[PDB]
Parts: C-alpha cells; structure tokens; sequence
C-alpha cells in the first residue's frame, strides 16, 4: 500500500538515495508497482564522484535506501488510501 | 489463521496484526507522536516520527536526523520528509532516550 | 542431473557434519547438523558452532535457526 | 548574461548591504 | 531458466562468489531458484593454496561471475 | 523446522546473530510470518561486549544470520 | 513418508498447520529497562536579541539572488561543456590549506577561478572554509574578514547537485559558528549579523536543513 | 550473474539488437560489437574480440539515457566487473553503450526498460 503513495509522487522533485550510496536528483515520472522509478531532468551523484547529467533515468526498485521528498509535499493529503 | 477472509476483516486482521506483531513498535509511534530510532543499513542511524507504515517496513517518515561517524567526527543530516524502503531497515527501537 | 534439494535430504538424512559459507561474511563459517528446514533453505542445526577461520577456533551455539539468505555455499565435512 | 566575472562577489555584495 | 545454464552442464567452470571467493568444478545440475550442485568443487585460497571439497551446493546470488573452463 | 522452533522461542531469552556482526540478547517477545522479530529488555553486543541497552526492539528479517535460545 | 522433493511438502503443510504469528510477554524477570541513551549533538543558543534576525521578505528575497546566481553558473558550465571543456584537463590542486588561506584573502572568488573546480575541490575547500571560522585564533567577523564570506558564498552557490551528505555535515558546522558568532554581537549592528544571517537563511531555505529554522 | 563467453543472438524474447555498438565499461572503451536486449539478458559481443559479456537484468542497479560527448545508454552493475584483459584485474561497474546511430538511444533505453520491469524481486536483503 505504500508504494501507492509513491504512485501519486509524478512531477514531483526527489532526491533518491541508492543502496551504494549514490544521489539521484530528478523529477520522477513514474513509479511502478515495484517501486522501479522513473525520472528525466537527472543529476546523479555517485559516492566521492562527480555529478553527471542524465536525460532521463530507470531505478530498479531493490536498489532505493529512501526517497527525500519536496519539504512541501502534502503527506496527510497523499496517504489517504481509497 | 485463515487463508482468504472478507474485505473487512481482512483489514481488520492486519490492523490486529500491526498492534500484537513485531511492527507493534511502529503502530506505537504512529499513535503517540513519538520517535523511533532506525539502525539503517547504510550504516547511520535516523530518528524520526512514523507517519505511515506497511507490512514490508517501508515507512513515510518527518523531521528525520540522520547521524553517522567517519575518518573520527559526527556527522547528521536533517530530512524533513522521507520515505524509507524496509529492507533498508535493521532494527527499529521505539522511545530512545535523549538530552533532557 | 543432480537437484540440490536432493543433496540437502542426503545430508539430513545421514545426520552429516555441513559447513556453510555466508553471504555477507568471509571471516566466519557456520557449522552443523541439519534436522529441519524450509523451502528458502532457512536450516534448522543440532550441535552448531561458528568457526572463525583467521584463528581456527570454534564457538558452540547449540541448535539454531540459520536463515537461508546467508547461504553461498553448503559443504560436508 | 554570459560575462561579468565579478558576479559572485557583486551577488554576495549586495546581498549582505 | 532452464535453457541458459544448460550449455554449462557437465562442463568446468570458473566461478567468482562475493567476497572474493573463488571456486572451479564440474556443473552436475540446478534448480529453478538457482541453486547449483558443482561436483569435484576446488576452493581457491588466496593463500595460493587450493582445497578439493567434494560436491557442494552454491546460491546463484552469490555468483558474481561465471566462465567456462572448456 | 524453522517455524517450529521460532514458536518454540517465544517467551523465552534469545540471542539473534545479525548478518553484520552485532548480536542481540534479550526475550523473544513475537515474530511475524515474514520472520520479523520483536525482543524487549534487549542487550546489544559488538565483538562479544555489550555496546548498550536497548530495551524493546524490532529486528527486521533479512538482517538475521542466526538465532538460538540462551541457557 | 518423504523421497527427495516429499519432505517439503510435508513441511509447506507443516507451517501451515502453525498460528504464524505468536505474541509471549513478561513470564520471566522483565521490569523497564534502565537503557543506554544516546550521545547527541547539541542543539545551539536560541539565541540572544531576535531583533538581529531577517524579515521573511528578505530571507526569500536573499534566496532569489542565490538561486539566480547558481542558475547564472549552470548556464556558464553548459557553455563550458559545448566548448569541449574537460575537467580531468585540469592539473593537480594544492592541499596545502595555509597555501589556500593566502589564496582566498588575496584573490577573490570570480568565476573564471571557480568553474576550474571540480565537484571535489569544492567539497574540500568549504571543509577548508569551515575550519576558518570554526576557532582559528583569529578573532573570526565575515562582515570584516569579507574573503572569508564571498567565498563561502561562491563556493556554496557552485555546489554541484545532489550534495552528498558529509556536504551537509560540513555545512551545518559552519551553520552552528556562524549561529555561535552571531549570538557574540549584542545588538553589534544589523548589518555586523547581516553575514551569518544570510549563511543561515540559506541553510535552512536552500540546503533544506530546516531543524534550524529557529535561528533564522 | 555475470557471463563472459562468446555471446550469439538469443531464441526468443530478444526485444532489441543493433550492430556498431561501442561497449565502455569504466575506463576502458572495450571495443565496438552488436547488443542484444532480451527478456532475460542484457548481451554485447565485441566484433575482435573471441568473448563476450551477458547480464543477468538483476544486476543492473539503473539505466538511462547520457550525453558522454553524445546521446548514449547509461547502465550501472551492482558488482566491479573484473574481466580478463579487457577490464577488471568501487562495489558497482558503470558503463555506457554508444551507438553510431543515436536514434537507436531511445528504442534500446525502452527495451531496457521494458525487461528491467520483467525482472521483479520477493521480500529482498540487499546490502
């Protein structure tokens, strides 16, 4: 159920950290049933590397830590669950 | 102890399930406004209040201090909203003591 | 064709001394006799003990539920 | 836009005066 | 699935585990939640050193890498 | 077999190897079907010393290598 | 009754005759546990005088010409990038720190020096920046020792996206000094707290790390 | 897993393959040979060199689309490669796939990620 609430985060700016410790900045466009997340306008930071640019990008589910989200994101709104 | 109930039992039964089970510790949170502490697998530690759960451990979680030490200083990062994916979880201890 | 499911009731039927290399260690080795387990390989061991390989000594931990996703590899000793 | 080589030094400037 | 490790049945094999472990032998089978039995299994040691340890069971996810000795 | 025997630990003092190293002593409070396991007036252990006192505690499955029972 | 596969479906139909879930309480010692707490990081002065601190309508204004200088840089690095500008070009930095100091005092951060940093150089130099104010014997001011503060800023706003998170820590520190020399000034005029209220507004706005919020 | 052997065009569920690929794993440029897309793998086969290389869709932690110079496929692997003589011998491997031909990019980052949602997971215990 709480991947639904994740579902309803399209257009929405994250930052994403990955299991390697990697940073994703980008906009989602999607997340899929098995938490796989897709995004465009993309900074990626690898641990102790540099920024690269990505135009759009395809997350496997299993290699997500946790998503920051938007500070302004309406949480109590969002998890409503009907 | 059924394999397939009706819809409103079925919530019933989680919802009983998330107050005896071992996630009892996260439906504690949820309900008193309290804080957890989460051994986080990439090492650090977050405090922080659960807004929601699942059966999994993924959580949404606000007002989250991420703390850790490296090569030897603390270190913390404050996340005022996240979500956390529950195999990313190690152990989660409810009303950790703190300063004052 | 060998199934590895067949080794495991080979094993636990001749009441075998296993050893088991983990997933997530190197350094420590796990050893037992399987009497129990499931289909994700979770094993339950009678007479167990952590084998540290650095320093070839042995820590007795009596029976034991071991969780199947530590497993890489199931040798006989 | 494009020049001004300052501007980080003139942004800062100005925004502390 | 069955028609991938298929060509690797009764063939040597080169087998890289996480943690930098490494092991050579023979493919007697598999199972569809890919567990290999490897018969005549040589344990690699770094020590240079390499151990015959019978047939054994290895987890698919602990293979990193996979090569063919023939 | 491994359900079984978990059963057979509830209630009673445990010690819960994690797959990292830590080890956690303290009473098998419950465990769930995905083998989620909660331990109260729980001990702590890093290389075999006690690292502190955790009180009540939830251990999320897949970190778990081993469990037993103490004494 | 079992042959190879046969012992596990006797045992799918053990665990099935099994509750799953069992809940056992107290029985044996128990009592409430006398704990471990936590080694924590303390939270700063309050502070002293709120009258020192920014209106809203500047703190948002002061974002706006970060935000507008950092999407200024973007557009001078893409132009960079076009013009086949290879960063790995770049040869070997000082690590030297005291060779730094003199560097920053003496020349100043304009663009032509700064977009020749990498990710990495930056990371290291607000690490430099940070130590610089956290206790150099110096009676550190930002609003007097000015190098100090454009370049913090320069650095802060090249920042390449997302920060790691040591980028954080090693920001936050340099939130805390400036919130510490801040609480020094009395009333020691507005525009002597103008500094560090400008490195606190962007902590808390910019870099997010809103468990400030009440120190700006 | 990973496979290195002479890799040949899959019987069914190939969703995608196209020649003049250049294959850059790390560092090193590899060389230039055909990929095949999948349903269960991800191959590429270098044209001078005898073996090639076969990912598991497991592994790849993500995959996108970059601009090194150019318009190219952007892949990480969960794991350092290490392959003999070419790349190998720093827990992830990146890696970039460089048609000749970028309007290629597009159709092969859609079949990556029509495979990639083909390949889900149980419960999971990952690092």
């Amino acid at each position: 159920k709480l991947v639904r609430f994740l579902m309803k985060l399209s257009h929405e700016t994250v930052t994403i950290e990955l299991k390697n410790g990697t940073q994703v900045h980008g906009t989602i466009t999607g997340v899929d049933v098995s938490m796989n997340t897709h995004l465009k306008a993309v900074k990626m930071t690898l641990k102790n590397r540099e920024p690269v640019q990505l135009e759009t990008l395809s997350i496997r589910g299993n290699n997500i830590r946790y998503f920051i989200l938007p500070d302004s994101l309406p949480l109590d709104t969002l998890l409503v669950d009907v | 102890p059924k394999s397939e109930m009706t819809p409103e039992e079925l919530q019933k039964r989680e919802e009983e399930e998330f107050n005896t089970g071992p996630l009892s510790v996260l439906t504690q949170s949820v309900k008193n406004n309290t804080q957890v502490l989460i051994n986080c697998r990439n090492n650090k530690k977050l405090l922080g209040r659960v807004k929601a759960f699942d059966r999994h451990c993924n959580m949404v979680l606000e007002n989250v201090k991420e703390m850790w030490t490296e090569v030897p200083v603390n270190k913390d990062r404050y996340i005022s909203k996240m979500f956390l994916r529950g195999d990313s979880v190690i152990v989660v201890l409810r009303n950790p003591l703190i300063a004052g | 064709m060998v199934q590895p499911i067949n080794l495991i009731f080979r094993y636990l039927q001749n009441r075998s001394r296993i050893q088991v290399w983990l997933y997530e260690q190197v350094n420590m080795r796990i050893e037992g006799c399987i009497i129990g387990f499931d289909e994700y390989m979770n094993l339950v061991l009678d007479d167990a003990e952590e084998i540290h390989s650095k320093t070839k000594s042995r820590k007795q931990l009596g029976r034991i539920m071991l969780k199947g996703d530590n497993i890489t590899l199931l040798q006989s000793v | 836009a494009v020049w001004d080589d300052s501007l980080l030094v003139k942004t800062y400037d100005e925004s502390v005066g | 699935h069955p028609p991938e490790l298929k060509k690797f049945m009764d063939k040597k094999l080169s087998l890289k585990l996480n943690g930098g472990r490494h092991v050579q032998g023979i493919l007697r089978g598999f199972d569809p939640f890919m567990n290999l039995v490897i018969d005549e299994c040589v344990e690699m040691a770094t020590s240079g050193q390499q151990n015959n340890i019978g047939m054994v069971v290895i987890r698919g996810n602990s293979i990193i890498m996979l090569e063919a000795l023939e | 077999n491994p359900k079984p025997f978990l059963n057979g630990l509830t209630g009673k003092p445990v010690m819960v190897k994690l797959k990292w190293g830590m080890e956690y002593k303290g009473y098998l409070v419950s465990v769930d079907g995905y083998m989620n396991m909660q331990l109260a007036n729980t001990e702590e252990y890093i290389d075999g010393a006690l690292s502190g006192h955790l009180g009540e505690v939830l251990i999320r499955c897949n970190n778990v290598l081993y469990i037993r029972g103490v004494e | 009754p079992e042959s190879g596969e046969e012992y596990l479906m006797h045992m799918f139909y053990e665990r099935k005759r099994c509750p799953a879930v069992v809940t056992k309480r107290s029985s044996k010692i128990r009592n409430n546990t006398g704990n471990t707490t936590l080694e924590m990081l303390d939270n700063p002065e309050l502070p002293p005088f709120k009258c020192l601190l920014p209106t809203p309508e500047w703190r948002d204004e002061q974002v706006k010409s970060f935000q507008a200088a950092r999407s200024q840089v973007l557009v001078l690095r893409k132009e960079l990038a076009n013009n086949n500008y290879d960063q790995s070009g770049e040869p070997p930095l000082t690590s030297d720190q005291e060779k730094w100091k003199e560097f920053c005092r003496n020349q100043q951060p304009l663009l032509s020096t700064l977009l020749h940093l990498t990710q990495n150089d930056l990371e290291l130099l607000l690490e430099m920046l940070s130590k610089w104010l956290q206790d150099p014997n110096t009676t550190v001011d930002l609003l007097h020792d000015v190098w100090l503060a454009r370049w913090l800023y320069a650095t802060l706003v090249c920042l390449h996206l997302p920060l790691e998170p040591h980028v954080f820590s090693t920001l936050r520190y340099i939130a805390r000094t400036c919130i510490h020399l801040r609480n020094q000034l009395k009333e020691d005029e507005v525009q002597r707290a103008a500094p560090y209220n400008l490195l606190l507004t962007l902590t808390v706005q910019v870099f997010a790390q809103n468990d400030f919020k009440d120190y700006i | 897993m990973v496979l290195i052997m002479h890799v040949s065009p899959p019987e069914h569920g190939l969703l995608y393959t196209a020649n003049n690929i250049k294959l850059k794993l790390g560092d090193k440029v590899v060389g230039e040979g055909t990929v095949y897309i999948a349903q269960n793998t991800l191959s590429w086969q270098p044209t001078e060199l005898a073996e090639g290389i076969s990912i598991e869709w497991k592994q790849v932690s993500l995959h996108g689309i970059s601009s090194n110079p150019r318009k190219c496929i952007y892949f990480m692997l969960d794991h350092k490669v290490e392959w003999n003589g070419v790349y190998g011998d720093g827990e992830v491997t990146e890696c970039w796939l460089m048609p000749e031909d970028i309007h290629t990019v597009d159709t092969m980052y859609s079949a990556m990620t029509t495979c990639q949602a083909l390949h889900p997971d149980s419960a999971n215990s990952d690092s």
